[PDB]
C-alpha cells in the first residue's frame, strides 16, 4: 500500500484555479525496474511480479 | 501502517503546518515531535490453517 510522488516539474507543484480536468497516467510492470536486488540478478527469469 | 488518511494529515498540520502541498521531510524537528518518532513496520504471518 504505497503512495508515488508526481516527480513532472511542470505539474508537480502547479495551483490550479476551477475547473474540470483529466489527469491519465500510465505504471510499470516490469520487475526488473519496479522492484530492487541486493545481489542485481535478473527477475524477469527469476520470476517475480507485480499486479 | 495502520495510521490513516485522515489523521496523519492533522498531526503533521499542527507539528509543521503542511498538508495541501508536499509532505516532505520538515526542517527542524523536536524531540518530541512526531515525525521522527513515527516508526512503521511489517510483518507476514502464515495461513495457519488446518495442515
Amino acid at each position: 500500500h504505497i503512495q508515488v510522488p508526481q516527480k513532472f516539474f511542470a505539474i508537480k507543484n502547479l495551483l490550479l484555479l476551477p475547473g474540470t480536468y483529466n489527469y491519465e497516467w500510465y505504471f510499470r510492470k516490469d520487475p526488473n525496474m519496479v522492484l530492487q536486488s541486493t545481489l542485481g540478478n535478473d527477475l524477469r527469469a527469476d520470476g517475480a511480479s507485480i499486479t | 501502517s495502520n495510521l490513516t488518511k485522515d489523521f496523519f494529515m492533522v498531526q503533521m498540520a499542527a507539528s509543521y503546518n503542511q498538508g495541501y502541498q508536499g509532505f516532505n521531510w520538515p526542517n527542524c524537528t523536536k524531540h518530541y515531535g512526531f515525525i521522527n518518532n513515527f516508526e512503521p513496520m511489517s510483518r507476514q504471518v502464515p495461513e495457519y490453517g488446518a495442515n
